[PDB]
């Protein structure tokens, strides 16, 4: 099993890369939720006052 | 009506931000920019509110003299 171990030691690197990927591409999903939920926001709270 | 045209265009804005540059510092601007475009629009028509009001004043004079000089001649044929 350490011998599995070190031989995925060559394919470490581009799941390195493929964690910067996802991270990347989960942030910029919470920004569309973010957009739509300051716009709900802005349309229910502060134009209602 | 610029204020309503301008409602609209940036909410055009806002979706060219959302292609092109989501993590831009822009889309805070833009999310708090056609907040101040709608305050507007709400800050304009409540300065139609007093106005309403005097003028509804106006329609009720109207109305009560009309309806007055109905009661007399009305009266009077009797």
């Amino acid at each position: 099993r350490l011998l599995a171990l070190v031989k995925w030691a060559n394919n470490a690197g581009k799941v390195e890369k493929c964690a910067m990927i996802s991270s990347f591409l989960d942030q910029q999903a919470i920004l569309f939720v973010d957009t739509a939920d300051r716009l709900a926001s802005l349309a229910r709270d502060a134009l209602v006052h | 009506r610029k204020l309503n045209m301008s409602i609209l265009i940036n909410f055009l804005d806002l979706l060219d931000i959302l292609i092109r540059s989501p993590g831009s510092i822009k889309r805070e601007e833009k999310l708090e920019d056609l907040k101040l475009l709608f305050v507007h629009v709400h800050h304009l028509i409540n300065e139609y509110r007093p106005h309403q009001a005097r003028e509804t004043l106006r329609v009720m004079m109207e109305v009560q003299k009309r309806q007055r000089l109905e009661t007399a001649e009305r009266f009077q044929k009797h």
